[PDB]
Protein backbone atom coordinates (compact mmCIF):
# COMPACT_ATOMS: atom_id res chain seq x y z
CA UNK A 1 0.00 0.00 0.00
CA UNK A 2 3.13 2.12 0.13
CA UNK A 3 3.29 5.32 -2.03
CA UNK A 4 -0.77 4.96 -2.78
CA UNK A 5 -1.41 7.96 -1.08
CA UNK A 6 -0.52 11.81 -1.39
CA UNK A 7 -1.29 14.97 0.28
CA UNK A 8 -3.50 16.23 -2.19
CA UNK A 9 -6.06 13.41 -1.88
CA UNK A 10 -9.47 13.02 -0.21
CA UNK A 11 -9.57 9.21 0.81
CA UNK A 12 -11.88 6.70 2.85
CA UNK A 13 -8.80 4.71 3.86
CA UNK A 14 -9.72 1.41 5.75
CA UNK A 15 -7.44 0.07 8.63
CA UNK A 16 -7.18 -1.40 12.01
CA UNK A 17 -7.39 1.08 14.67
CA UNK A 18 -4.29 0.44 17.24
CA UNK A 19 -3.00 1.42 20.00
CA UNK A 20 0.75 2.42 19.69
CA UNK A 21 2.26 1.92 22.95
CA UNK A 22 4.92 4.71 24.34
CA UNK A 23 7.64 1.96 25.22
CA UNK A 24 10.57 2.60 26.83
CA UNK A 25 10.78 5.38 29.72
CA UNK A 26 8.71 7.96 28.72
CA UNK A 27 6.02 5.01 29.09
CA UNK A 28 6.32 5.03 32.71
CA UNK A 29 6.35 9.03 32.49
CA UNK A 30 3.31 9.22 30.85
CA UNK A 31 1.18 6.21 32.49
CA UNK A 32 -1.98 4.29 30.83
CA UNK A 33 -2.84 7.32 28.29
CA UNK A 34 -1.96 5.41 25.04
CA UNK A 35 -1.37 7.37 21.11
CA UNK A 36 -3.42 5.55 17.96
CA UNK A 37 -2.36 4.82 14.71
CA UNK A 38 -4.43 3.61 11.74
CA UNK A 39 -2.96 0.13 10.27
CA UNK A 40 -4.38 0.65 6.66
CA UNK A 41 -5.33 -2.07 4.95
CA UNK A 42 -7.38 -0.73 1.63
CA UNK A 43 -7.42 2.66 0.92
CA UNK A 44 -10.34 4.54 -2.00
CA UNK A 45 -9.98 7.56 -3.11
CA UNK A 46 -12.72 10.18 -3.64
CA UNK A 47 -11.21 13.25 -5.81
CA UNK A 48 -10.36 6.95 -27.34
CA UNK A 49 -14.26 7.35 -26.66
CA UNK A 50 -13.41 10.83 -24.87
CA UNK A 51 -11.44 11.50 -27.94
CA UNK A 52 -14.45 10.73 -30.21
CA UNK A 53 -16.93 12.26 -27.49
CA UNK A 54 -15.34 15.53 -27.72
CA UNK A 55 -14.91 15.65 -31.67
CA UNK A 56 -18.79 15.16 -32.13
CA UNK A 57 -18.65 18.39 -29.44
CA UNK A 58 -16.61 19.85 -31.59
CA UNK A 59 -19.00 18.99 -34.95
CA UNK A 60 -22.00 20.26 -32.93
CA UNK A 61 -20.82 22.98 -30.42
CA UNK A 62 -18.87 25.89 -31.61
CA UNK A 63 -16.43 25.84 -29.20
CA UNK A 64 -15.26 29.24 -29.69
CA UNK A 65 -18.24 30.65 -28.26
CA UNK A 66 -19.74 27.85 -26.07
CA UNK A 67 -16.78 27.11 -24.00
CA UNK A 68 -16.67 30.64 -22.95
CA UNK A 69 -20.01 30.88 -21.48
CA UNK A 70 -19.66 27.45 -19.95
CA UNK A 71 -16.22 28.89 -17.80
CA UNK A 72 -18.56 31.37 -15.94
CA UNK A 73 -22.16 30.69 -16.90
CA UNK A 74 -23.39 32.19 -13.28
CA UNK A 75 -21.14 35.30 -14.44
CA UNK A 76 -22.88 37.65 -16.96
CA UNK A 77 -21.10 39.68 -19.17
CA UNK A 78 -17.32 39.62 -20.14
CA UNK A 79 -17.04 37.11 -23.09
CA UNK A 80 -14.34 38.39 -24.61
CA UNK A 81 -12.34 38.03 -21.09
CA UNK A 82 -13.54 34.86 -20.91
CA UNK A 83 -12.32 34.15 -24.42
CA UNK A 84 -8.96 35.08 -23.41
CA UNK A 85 -9.28 33.04 -20.36
CA UNK A 86 -9.72 30.00 -22.93
CA UNK A 87 -6.40 31.03 -24.61
CA UNK A 88 -4.73 30.87 -21.27
CA UNK A 89 -6.49 27.48 -20.36
CA UNK A 90 -4.67 25.70 -23.62
CA UNK A 91 -1.94 27.53 -24.09
CA UNK A 92 0.42 27.74 -27.37
CA UNK A 93 3.88 25.64 -26.91
CA UNK A 94 6.88 27.07 -28.01
CA UNK A 95 8.95 25.34 -26.30
CA UNK A 96 11.98 25.27 -28.57
CA UNK A 97 14.39 28.51 -27.18
CA UNK A 98 16.85 30.92 -28.71
CA UNK A 99 10.64 30.15 -26.45
CA UNK A 100 7.83 30.04 -24.03
CA UNK A 101 4.30 28.41 -24.07
CA UNK A 102 2.90 29.80 -21.33
CA UNK A 103 -0.36 32.56 -21.15
CA UNK A 104 -0.40 34.93 -18.78
CA UNK A 105 -2.84 37.82 -18.33
CA UNK A 106 -3.97 40.20 -15.71
CA UNK A 107 -7.41 41.57 -15.08
CA UNK A 108 -7.26 45.06 -13.89
CA UNK A 109 -10.62 45.45 -13.40
CA UNK A 110 -12.61 47.30 -10.77
CA UNK A 111 -13.71 46.82 -7.16
CA UNK A 112 -16.89 45.20 -7.63
CA UNK A 113 -16.67 43.30 -10.30
CA UNK A 114 -16.55 39.56 -10.72
CA UNK A 115 -12.74 39.45 -10.98
CA UNK A 116 -12.41 36.62 -7.76
CA UNK A 117 -15.08 34.75 -9.14
CA UNK A 118 -13.89 34.24 -12.46
CA UNK A 119 -10.54 33.07 -10.90
CA UNK A 120 -12.34 30.73 -8.59
CA UNK A 121 -13.91 29.02 -11.60
CA UNK A 122 -11.07 28.91 -13.70
CA UNK A 123 -9.65 26.99 -10.58
CA UNK A 124 -11.93 24.90 -9.88
CA UNK A 125 -12.62 23.50 -13.61
CA UNK A 126 -7.93 24.18 -14.60
CA UNK A 127 -6.24 20.58 -13.46
CA UNK A 128 -3.31 21.51 -11.20
CA UNK A 129 -4.91 25.19 -10.70
CA UNK A 130 -4.31 26.91 -7.42
CA UNK A 131 -6.03 29.91 -5.89
CA UNK A 132 -4.11 32.31 -3.43
CA UNK A 133 -4.33 36.22 -2.58
CA UNK A 134 -0.91 37.94 -2.11
CA UNK A 135 -1.59 39.40 1.35
CA UNK A 136 -2.75 36.22 3.88
CA UNK A 137 3.61 31.75 -2.47
CA UNK A 138 7.47 31.58 -2.28
CA UNK A 139 8.70 28.45 0.10
CA UNK A 140 9.34 27.51 3.35
CA UNK A 141 12.09 25.35 4.71
CA UNK A 142 12.15 22.72 7.77
CA UNK A 143 8.79 23.50 9.01
CA UNK A 144 8.65 20.94 11.53
CA UNK A 145 11.51 20.30 14.24
CA UNK A 146 10.91 16.60 14.61
CA UNK A 147 11.32 15.41 11.54
CA UNK A 148 13.49 17.98 10.21
CA UNK A 149 12.10 17.87 6.58
CA UNK A 150 14.43 19.60 3.25
CA UNK A 151 12.75 22.31 0.98
CA UNK A 152 8.59 22.43 1.76
CA UNK A 153 6.89 23.63 -1.80
CA UNK A 154 4.76 26.69 -1.78
CA UNK A 155 1.65 27.98 -3.64
CA UNK A 156 3.16 28.43 -7.22
CA UNK A 157 5.19 25.28 -7.41
CA UNK A 158 1.44 23.21 -6.77
CA UNK A 159 0.27 24.93 -9.70
CA UNK A 160 2.92 23.39 -12.08
CA UNK A 161 1.54 21.70 -14.87
CA UNK A 162 -1.42 24.40 -14.36
CA UNK A 163 -2.59 27.56 -13.60
CA UNK A 164 -2.28 30.36 -10.40
CA UNK A 165 -4.97 32.14 -9.84
CA UNK A 166 -3.47 35.02 -7.91
CA UNK A 167 -5.84 37.26 -6.50
CA UNK A 168 -5.40 40.71 -5.05
CA UNK A 169 -2.33 41.05 -7.44
CA UNK A 170 -1.31 44.27 -6.40
CA UNK A 171 -1.56 43.95 -2.64
CA UNK A 172 1.44 41.62 -2.72
CA UNK A 173 4.72 42.47 -1.01
CA UNK A 174 8.44 42.74 -2.73
CA UNK A 175 9.54 39.16 -1.92
CA UNK A 176 6.61 37.76 -3.64
CA UNK A 177 7.12 40.27 -6.75
CA UNK A 178 10.65 38.84 -6.96
CA UNK A 179 9.39 35.35 -6.67
CA UNK A 180 6.51 35.58 -8.95
CA UNK A 181 9.08 37.71 -11.75
CA UNK A 182 11.25 34.49 -11.65
CA UNK A 183 8.91 32.34 -12.36
CA UNK A 184 7.60 34.39 -14.78
CA UNK A 185 10.67 34.47 -17.07
CA UNK A 186 12.02 31.36 -15.58
CA UNK A 187 9.65 28.62 -14.95
CA UNK A 188 11.26 27.85 -12.05
CA UNK A 189 11.08 29.20 -8.55
CA UNK A 190 14.69 28.88 -6.30
CA UNK A 191 15.62 29.48 -2.78
CA UNK A 192 19.19 30.71 -1.48
CA UNK A 193 18.53 29.38 2.61
CA UNK A 194 21.65 28.18 3.47
CA UNK A 195 23.54 28.11 0.01
CA UNK A 196 22.28 25.29 -1.07
CA UNK A 197 20.76 27.69 -3.93
CA UNK A 198 18.20 24.60 -5.12
CA UNK A 199 15.67 24.90 -7.11
CA UNK A 200 11.54 23.98 -7.76
CA UNK A 201 10.29 23.68 -10.83
CA UNK A 202 7.03 25.83 -11.30
CA UNK A 203 6.14 25.59 -15.36
CA UNK A 204 2.63 28.05 -13.91
CA UNK A 205 0.61 29.94 -16.09
CA UNK A 206 0.29 32.86 -13.95
CA UNK A 207 -3.53 34.52 -13.99
CA UNK A 208 -3.56 37.59 -11.91
CA UNK A 209 -6.61 39.60 -10.48
CA UNK A 210 -5.35 43.33 -9.41
CA UNK A 211 -7.67 45.76 -8.82
CA UNK A 212 -7.30 49.45 -8.54
CA UNK A 213 -5.89 51.34 -5.19
CA UNK A 214 -8.01 53.88 -4.14
CA UNK A 215 -10.93 51.82 -4.87
CA UNK A 216 -12.91 52.62 -8.29
CA UNK A 217 -10.59 52.75 -11.07
CA UNK A 218 -10.12 56.30 -12.42
CA UNK A 219 -9.94 55.80 -16.51
CA UNK A 220 -8.62 59.52 -16.64
CA UNK A 221 -5.64 58.52 -15.21
CA UNK A 222 -3.02 56.35 -16.89
CA UNK A 223 -3.46 52.72 -16.34
CA UNK A 224 -0.45 52.08 -14.44
CA UNK A 225 -0.76 55.07 -12.67
CA UNK A 226 -4.06 53.44 -11.64
CA UNK A 227 -2.82 50.04 -10.04
CA UNK A 228 0.47 49.56 -8.16
CA UNK A 229 2.50 47.51 -10.77
CA UNK A 230 5.65 48.43 -12.22
CA UNK A 231 5.33 48.64 -16.01
CA UNK A 232 8.40 46.44 -16.24
CA UNK A 233 6.25 43.77 -15.16
CA UNK A 234 3.02 44.60 -16.45
CA UNK A 235 4.58 45.16 -20.03
CA UNK A 236 5.50 40.83 -19.86
CA UNK A 237 2.18 40.03 -19.63
CA UNK A 238 1.14 38.33 -23.19
CA UNK A 239 -2.20 39.88 -22.77
CA UNK A 240 -4.36 42.53 -20.38
CA UNK A 241 -7.63 42.96 -20.10
CA UNK A 242 -8.90 46.48 -18.31
CA UNK A 243 -13.13 45.40 -17.25
CA UNK A 244 -14.48 47.63 -15.18
CA UNK A 245 -18.10 48.51 -14.22
CA UNK A 246 -20.40 51.11 -15.42
CA UNK A 247 -23.60 51.77 -14.23
CA UNK A 248 -26.21 51.16 -16.90
CA UNK A 249 -29.55 50.49 -17.28
CA UNK A 250 -30.59 47.00 -18.90
CA UNK A 251 -26.91 45.49 -18.08
CA UNK A 252 -27.77 45.46 -14.35
CA UNK A 253 -31.32 44.48 -14.56
CA UNK A 254 -29.94 41.41 -16.75
CA UNK A 255 -27.53 40.85 -13.78
CA UNK A 256 -29.70 41.08 -10.96
CA UNK A 257 -31.77 38.67 -12.83
CA UNK A 258 -29.58 36.63 -13.14
CA UNK A 259 -28.26 36.60 -9.66
CA UNK A 260 -31.58 36.29 -8.26
CA UNK A 261 -32.18 33.10 -10.37
CA UNK A 262 -29.55 31.35 -9.10
CA UNK A 263 -30.84 32.33 -5.78
CA UNK A 264 -33.85 30.61 -6.61
CA UNK A 265 -33.29 27.56 -8.10
CA UNK A 266 -29.64 26.62 -7.28
CA UNK A 267 -28.80 26.35 -10.26
CA UNK A 268 -27.79 28.85 -13.51
CA UNK A 269 -30.72 30.32 -15.83
CA UNK A 270 -29.79 28.07 -18.69
CA UNK A 271 -30.13 29.79 -21.80
CA UNK A 272 -27.82 28.48 -24.09
CA UNK A 273 -25.07 25.57 -24.28
CA UNK A 274 -23.33 24.97 -21.23
CA UNK A 275 -20.87 22.51 -21.53
CA UNK A 276 -19.45 21.62 -18.10
CA UNK A 277 -16.67 18.77 -18.34
CA UNK A 278 -13.61 19.75 -18.58
CA UNK A 279 -12.21 16.98 -20.13
CA UNK A 280 -12.29 18.34 -23.37
CA UNK A 281 -9.51 21.15 -22.94
CA UNK A 282 -7.72 18.33 -21.69
CA UNK A 283 -8.20 16.06 -25.02
CA UNK A 284 -7.35 19.49 -27.00
CA UNK A 285 -4.14 20.24 -25.24
CA UNK A 286 -2.81 16.59 -25.17
CA UNK A 287 -3.75 16.69 -28.88
CA UNK A 288 -2.37 19.58 -30.69
CA UNK A 289 0.60 19.36 -28.25
CA UNK A 290 2.27 16.18 -29.85
CA UNK A 291 1.02 18.04 -33.26
CA UNK A 292 2.90 21.38 -32.30
CA UNK A 293 1.46 23.64 -35.14
CA UNK A 294 3.65 25.11 -37.84
CA UNK A 295 3.48 28.34 -38.57
CA UNK A 296 3.25 29.63 -42.36
CA UNK A 297 5.49 31.73 -44.19
CA UNK A 298 2.45 33.92 -45.04
CA UNK A 299 2.07 34.16 -41.61
CA UNK A 300 5.12 35.40 -40.96
CA UNK A 301 4.87 37.67 -43.33
CA UNK A 302 1.60 38.91 -42.48
CA UNK A 303 2.69 39.42 -38.54
CA UNK A 304 6.01 41.27 -39.51
CA UNK A 305 3.79 43.73 -41.47
CA UNK A 306 1.40 43.38 -38.21
CA UNK A 307 4.24 44.82 -36.38
CA UNK A 308 5.40 47.56 -38.23
CA UNK A 309 2.11 49.00 -38.42
CA UNK A 310 1.27 48.44 -34.66
CA UNK A 311 4.60 50.06 -33.77
CA UNK A 312 3.65 53.36 -36.52
CA UNK A 313 0.62 53.57 -34.66
CA UNK A 314 1.85 53.33 -31.51
CA UNK A 315 4.05 56.34 -32.38
CA UNK A 316 1.36 58.18 -34.03
CA UNK A 317 -0.82 58.35 -31.26
CA UNK A 318 1.76 59.43 -28.30
CA UNK B 1 32.42 55.68 -12.61
CA UNK B 2 32.04 53.82 -15.63
CA UNK B 3 33.93 54.39 -18.23
CA UNK B 4 31.83 53.50 -21.30
CA UNK B 5 27.92 53.78 -20.33
CA UNK B 6 25.52 52.87 -23.84
CA UNK B 7 22.51 54.26 -24.04
CA UNK B 8 20.52 51.12 -25.49
CA UNK B 9 17.70 52.73 -26.86
CA UNK B 10 14.83 51.13 -29.56
CA UNK B 11 13.31 54.04 -31.08
CA UNK B 12 10.44 53.53 -33.36
CA UNK B 13 11.16 54.12 -37.00
CA UNK B 14 9.75 51.92 -39.80
CA UNK B 15 12.85 52.01 -41.40
CA UNK B 16 15.12 50.00 -38.78
CA UNK B 17 11.81 48.14 -37.26
CA UNK B 18 11.11 46.56 -40.33
CA UNK B 19 14.65 45.21 -40.60
CA UNK B 20 15.02 44.45 -36.69
CA UNK B 21 11.73 42.53 -37.06
CA UNK B 22 12.37 40.62 -40.12
CA UNK B 23 15.74 39.29 -38.53
CA UNK B 24 13.30 38.99 -35.59
CA UNK B 25 11.05 36.28 -37.58
CA UNK B 26 14.13 34.64 -38.43
CA UNK B 27 14.76 33.69 -34.90
CA UNK B 28 11.10 32.69 -34.97
CA UNK B 29 11.62 30.28 -38.13
CA UNK B 30 14.97 29.03 -37.13
CA UNK B 31 13.28 27.11 -34.03
CA UNK B 32 10.51 24.94 -33.92
CA UNK B 33 32.36 31.50 -38.90
CA UNK B 34 32.09 32.02 -35.59
CA UNK B 35 34.38 30.71 -32.50
CA UNK B 36 31.18 30.15 -29.99
CA UNK B 37 32.64 28.67 -27.32
CA UNK B 38 36.98 29.07 -28.04
CA UNK B 39 36.49 32.57 -27.04
CA UNK B 40 35.75 31.84 -23.71
CA UNK B 41 39.13 30.58 -23.51
CA UNK B 42 40.97 32.80 -26.08
CA UNK B 43 39.88 35.83 -23.31
CA UNK B 44 41.99 33.76 -20.83
CA UNK B 45 45.23 33.10 -23.22
CA UNK B 46 45.18 36.75 -24.08
CA UNK B 47 44.73 37.56 -20.19
CA UNK B 48 47.61 35.93 -19.25
CA UNK B 49 50.22 35.68 -22.20
CA UNK B 50 50.14 39.29 -23.45
CA UNK B 51 51.01 41.97 -20.93
CA UNK B 52 50.48 45.66 -22.90
CA UNK B 53 52.98 48.01 -22.86
CA UNK B 54 52.21 51.67 -23.83
CA UNK B 55 55.09 53.49 -25.87
CA UNK B 56 55.69 57.08 -26.39
CA UNK B 57 53.73 57.94 -30.10
CA UNK B 58 50.84 56.46 -28.18
CA UNK B 59 51.79 58.72 -24.80
CA UNK B 60 51.43 62.16 -27.36
CA UNK B 61 48.56 60.86 -29.20
CA UNK B 62 46.44 60.13 -26.21
CA UNK B 63 47.82 63.15 -24.16
CA UNK B 64 46.62 64.89 -27.73
CA UNK B 65 43.23 63.38 -27.49
CA UNK B 66 42.45 64.33 -24.22
CA UNK B 67 43.22 68.08 -24.65
CA UNK B 68 41.40 68.19 -27.89
CA UNK B 69 38.44 67.08 -25.63
CA UNK B 70 38.67 69.32 -22.83
CA UNK B 71 39.08 72.41 -25.21
CA UNK B 72 35.91 71.05 -27.24
CA UNK B 73 33.74 73.32 -25.45
CA UNK B 74 37.03 75.43 -23.70
CA UNK B 75 33.77 77.69 -19.55
CA UNK B 76 31.74 73.92 -19.84
CA UNK B 77 33.86 71.12 -18.01
CA UNK B 78 33.83 68.55 -20.88
CA UNK B 79 36.37 65.32 -20.16
CA UNK B 80 37.80 64.39 -17.09
CA UNK B 81 40.86 62.52 -15.71
CA UNK B 82 39.21 60.04 -14.94
CA UNK B 83 38.39 59.44 -18.22
CA UNK B 84 41.86 60.13 -19.42
CA UNK B 85 42.56 57.11 -17.35
CA UNK B 86 39.64 54.67 -18.44
CA UNK B 87 41.16 55.65 -22.59
CA UNK B 88 44.44 54.41 -21.06
CA UNK B 89 42.70 51.01 -20.00
CA UNK B 90 40.49 50.58 -23.68
CA UNK B 91 43.68 50.98 -25.49
CA UNK B 92 45.98 48.61 -23.36
CA UNK B 93 42.68 46.56 -23.85
CA UNK B 94 42.46 46.62 -27.25
CA UNK B 95 46.41 45.89 -27.29
CA UNK B 96 45.85 42.98 -25.13
CA UNK B 97 43.18 41.48 -28.31
CA UNK B 98 44.72 40.67 -30.88
CA UNK B 99 48.13 39.85 -29.22
CA UNK B 100 50.48 42.24 -29.67
CA UNK B 101 50.98 43.51 -26.42
CA UNK B 102 52.42 47.10 -27.13
CA UNK B 103 49.82 50.08 -27.20
CA UNK B 104 50.30 50.71 -30.93
CA UNK B 105 49.31 54.28 -31.87
CA UNK B 106 45.88 52.65 -33.74
CA UNK B 107 44.42 51.37 -30.26
CA UNK B 108 44.67 55.08 -29.11
CA UNK B 109 42.33 56.63 -31.48
CA UNK B 110 40.25 53.63 -31.57
CA UNK B 111 39.48 54.01 -27.83
CA UNK B 112 39.50 57.60 -28.69
CA UNK B 113 36.27 57.29 -30.98
CA UNK B 114 34.54 54.83 -28.78
CA UNK B 115 34.82 57.13 -25.77
CA UNK B 116 33.46 59.90 -28.02
CA UNK B 117 31.12 58.03 -29.05
CA UNK B 118 29.79 57.07 -25.40
CA UNK B 119 29.93 60.90 -24.46
CA UNK B 120 28.25 62.09 -27.28
CA UNK B 121 25.85 59.33 -26.63
CA UNK B 122 25.01 59.53 -22.65
CA UNK B 123 25.24 63.48 -22.54
CA UNK B 124 23.18 65.76 -23.55
CA UNK B 125 23.29 67.69 -27.08
CA UNK B 126 25.04 69.68 -25.87
CA UNK B 127 27.44 67.76 -24.27
CA UNK B 128 27.93 68.86 -20.48
CA UNK B 129 29.81 65.65 -19.21
CA UNK B 130 28.72 66.94 -15.81
CA UNK B 131 25.19 66.61 -15.17
CA UNK B 132 26.54 62.66 -15.22
CA UNK B 133 28.63 63.94 -12.26
CA UNK B 134 26.48 65.81 -10.67
CA UNK B 135 22.11 66.58 -11.18
CA UNK B 136 22.51 70.24 -10.92
CA UNK B 137 23.30 71.07 -14.62
CA UNK B 138 24.16 74.71 -16.03
CA UNK B 139 21.09 75.25 -16.73
CA UNK B 140 19.31 73.73 -13.56
CA UNK B 141 22.10 76.38 -11.81
CA UNK B 142 21.41 79.49 -13.09
CA UNK B 143 17.27 78.62 -11.25
CA UNK B 144 19.15 78.29 -8.06
CA UNK B 145 21.57 81.46 -8.47
CA UNK B 146 18.43 83.16 -9.87
CA UNK B 147 15.99 82.22 -7.01
CA UNK B 148 19.04 82.92 -4.53
CA UNK B 149 18.84 86.80 -5.19
CA UNK B 150 15.68 86.93 -6.02
CA UNK B 151 14.58 85.85 -2.67
CA UNK B 152 17.45 88.03 -1.14
CA UNK B 153 15.87 91.00 -3.16
CA UNK B 154 12.39 90.47 -2.20
CA UNK B 155 12.85 90.43 1.34
CA UNK B 156 14.80 93.19 1.64
CA UNK B 157 12.14 95.29 -0.64
CA UNK B 158 9.20 93.60 1.89
CA UNK B 159 11.43 94.50 5.17
CA UNK B 160 11.37 98.09 2.90
CA UNK B 161 9.68 92.61 6.77
CA UNK B 162 9.59 89.04 6.82
CA UNK B 163 7.42 85.82 6.05
CA UNK B 164 7.02 81.92 6.72
CA UNK B 165 7.30 79.88 3.21
CA UNK B 166 3.58 80.27 2.35
CA UNK B 167 4.00 83.46 1.74
CA UNK B 168 7.57 83.68 -0.19
CA UNK B 169 5.66 81.38 -2.44
CA UNK B 170 2.72 84.08 -2.78
CA UNK B 171 5.69 86.87 -4.39
CA UNK B 172 7.40 84.51 -5.90
CA UNK B 173 5.35 81.84 -8.26
CA UNK B 174 3.18 84.49 -9.18
CA UNK B 175 4.40 87.22 -10.60
CA UNK B 176 7.86 87.15 -10.06
CA UNK B 177 8.30 84.17 -13.23
CA UNK B 178 6.82 81.71 -14.09
CA UNK B 179 5.65 78.62 -11.76
CA UNK B 180 8.49 77.36 -10.88
CA UNK B 181 8.95 74.48 -8.39
CA UNK B 182 8.37 75.24 -4.80
CA UNK B 183 11.59 73.28 -3.53
CA UNK B 184 14.21 75.56 -5.33
CA UNK B 185 12.90 78.49 -3.00
CA UNK B 186 13.86 76.64 -0.03
CA UNK B 187 17.25 75.21 -1.48
CA UNK B 188 18.27 78.94 -2.25
CA UNK B 189 16.98 79.36 1.20
CA UNK B 190 19.69 76.90 2.13
CA UNK B 191 22.78 78.82 0.11
CA UNK B 192 21.29 82.14 1.64
CA UNK B 193 21.73 81.20 5.10
CA UNK B 194 25.51 80.02 4.19
CA UNK B 195 25.80 83.17 2.91
CA UNK B 196 24.45 84.79 6.27
CA UNK B 197 22.13 86.82 4.04
CA UNK B 198 19.01 85.60 5.84
CA UNK B 199 17.64 84.02 8.83
CA UNK B 200 14.84 81.52 8.99
CA UNK B 201 12.95 81.26 12.09
CA UNK B 202 12.12 77.34 12.41
CA UNK B 203 9.34 76.03 10.58
CA UNK B 204 7.69 79.62 10.34
CA UNK B 205 8.96 82.97 9.28
CA UNK B 206 12.15 83.83 8.22
CA UNK B 207 14.16 87.48 8.39
CA UNK B 208 17.35 88.74 6.80
CA UNK B 209 20.61 89.89 9.40
N1 LIG C 1 -21.00 39.81 -13.78
C1 LIG C 1 -21.40 39.29 -12.61
N2 LIG C 1 -22.22 38.22 -12.63
C2 LIG C 1 -22.62 37.70 -11.47
N3 LIG C 1 -22.33 38.09 -10.23
C3 LIG C 1 -21.51 39.15 -10.24
C4 LIG C 1 -21.01 39.80 -11.36
N4 LIG C 1 -20.20 40.86 -10.99
C5 LIG C 1 -20.22 40.82 -9.68
N5 LIG C 1 -20.99 39.82 -9.16
C6 LIG C 1 -21.20 39.54 -7.74
O1 LIG C 1 -20.21 40.23 -7.00
C7 LIG C 1 -19.70 39.39 -5.95
C8 LIG C 1 -18.26 39.05 -6.23
O2 LIG C 1 -17.56 40.24 -6.62
P1 LIG C 1 -16.00 40.38 -6.39
O3 LIG C 1 -15.30 39.58 -7.42
O4 LIG C 1 -15.61 40.02 -4.96
O5 LIG C 1 -15.71 41.92 -6.58
P2 LIG C 1 -14.23 42.45 -6.44
O6 LIG C 1 -13.93 43.43 -7.52
O7 LIG C 1 -13.33 41.21 -6.47
O8 LIG C 1 -14.04 43.12 -5.02
P3 LIG C 1 -12.62 43.40 -4.47
O9 LIG C 1 -12.38 42.52 -3.21
O10 LIG C 1 -12.51 44.90 -4.07
S1 LIG C 1 -11.28 42.97 -5.82
C9 LIG C 1 -20.63 38.18 -5.89
O11 LIG C 1 -21.72 38.43 -5.01
C10 LIG C 1 -21.10 38.07 -7.34
O12 LIG C 1 -22.36 37.43 -7.43
MG1 LIG D 1 -12.29 39.96 -5.17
Amino acid sequence: LVRSLSPGDIVDVTGIFLPAPYTGFKALKAGLLTETYLEAQFVRQHKSDVEERVMELITSGDVYNRLAKSIAPEIYGNLDVKKALLLLLVGGVDKRVGIRGDINVCLMGDPGVAKSQLLKAICKISPRGVYTTGKGTAAVMKDPVTDEMILEGGALVLADNGICCIDEFDKMDESDRTAIHEVMEQQTISISKAGINTTLNARTSILAAANPLYGRYNPRLSPLDNINLPAALLSRFDILFLMLDIPSRDDDEKLAEHVTYVHMHNKQPDLDFTPVEPSKMREYIAYAKTKRPVMSEAVNDYVVQAYIRLRQDSKREM
Amino acid sequence: RFDLVYLVLDKVDEKNDRELAKHLTNLYLEDKVLPVEFLTMYISYAKEHIHPIITEAAKTELVRAYVGMRKMGDKRITATTRQLESMIRLAEAHAKMKLKNVVELEDVQEAVRLIRSAIKDYATDPKTGKIDMNLVQTGKSVIQRKLQEDLSREIMNVLKDSMSFNELIKQINEHSQDRVESSDIQEALSRLQQEDKVIVLGEGVRRSV
